[PDB]
């Protein structure tokens, strides 16, 4: 229950921060980062509920493959926005690590586990883009 | 050793997939199980080898992953507790699946005694996943063509 109590909190860290980020994006990656919260939203009904409840999907996570290649072709906090990005980033690393917690508890999360690895990997891509773009 | 017991999993399953493949009669099919095959090799050196050497790595889980998507597109709804058989295509790879199922299990019991990357768990639950979906592809392919005649 504990695993399952951090890794709940956690999430809910990750989607309040990024909340509180996509008000300093464009409207681009304020949807993805609205689409973000609802899959982590889903991701924390299925862990708080152990599995009972269905979680995200494989296709939240082709999404989050074809933004990260999407992005992949173009010190932390360039911009200001770029700050928030990065913080958001390493609250998704450390809510990855509570989710490889709560997998190797309960068995529960292989979906969410590479979702929350490909979301780092797209908040540090889009914190890189953010950067390139207001600097050009 | 646990690992000693995961690499022979690993060979079984190796085993299996390969006979599936024999059995399979589509190219997409043939093809995935070919790259699951080299990523058994990957995963194995990643087990034995405790991540020194070759690793699982993400692209090749998201490939498995995207795999699975359109194979669920192509399949449709899913129905719940589904009979293994069917065809030998689809008995062959129900039997792999069972393998790979195994091959987690073995698994999840080596890393409570060992470091293993997480990776290596991801890539077997994809790997059961694809498995499946395999055979629901092969099973609606062969139906389709009796339902051509």
């Amino acid at each position: 229950d504990d695993p399952i109590i951090e890794a709940n909190g956690t999430l809910d860290e990750l989607t309040s921060f990024i909340g509180e980020a996509k008000h300093y994006v464009d409207e681009e990656m304020k949807g993805i980062l609205e689409e973000i919260q609802n899959d982590i939203y889903k991701i924390m009904g299925e862990i708080g509920s152990k599995g009972k409840i269905e979680g995200i999907s494989e296709e939240r996570i082709k999404w989050l493959a074809g933004l990260i290649e999407r992005y992949s072709e173009m010190l932390p906090g360039g911009t200001l926005e770029s700050a928030k990005l990065d913080v958001c980033r390493t609250i998704a690393r450390r809510a990855e690590r509570k989710v490889a917690t709560v997998l190797r508890e309960f068995g529960i999360g292989t979906l969410a586990a590479i979702y929350l690895a490909l979301l780092s990997r797209l908040l540090f891509l889009l914190a890189r883009v953010i950067e390139i773009e207001k600097n050009k | 050793s646990p690992v000693v017991e995961v690499q022979g999993t690993i060979d079984e399953l190796n085993s299996f997939i390969g006979y599936a493949l024999v059995l399979s009669r589509w190219d997409d099919i043939r093809n995935d199980l070919f790259r699951i095959q080299n990523d058994l090799f990957v995963l194995g050196e990643d087990v034995s080898t405790g991540g020194k050497g070759r690793t699982v790595t993400m692209d090749m889980i998201i490939y498995l992953i995207k795999r699975s998507v359109e194979m669920k597109a192509e399949i449709g709804k899913i129905e719940l507790f589904v009979v293994p058989g069917g065809s030998v295509e689809s008995a062959s790879l129900h039997m792999a699946r069972a393998v790979s199922r195994r091959l987690e299990r073995r698994i999840k019991a080596a890393s409570e005694l060992t470091e293993i990357n997480a990776n290596v768990l991801l890539y077997a639950n994809m790997l059961s996943n694809i498995l499946f979906m395999h055979a629901l592809i092969s099973n609606k392919r062969k139906e389709e063509l009796d339902k051509k005649l």
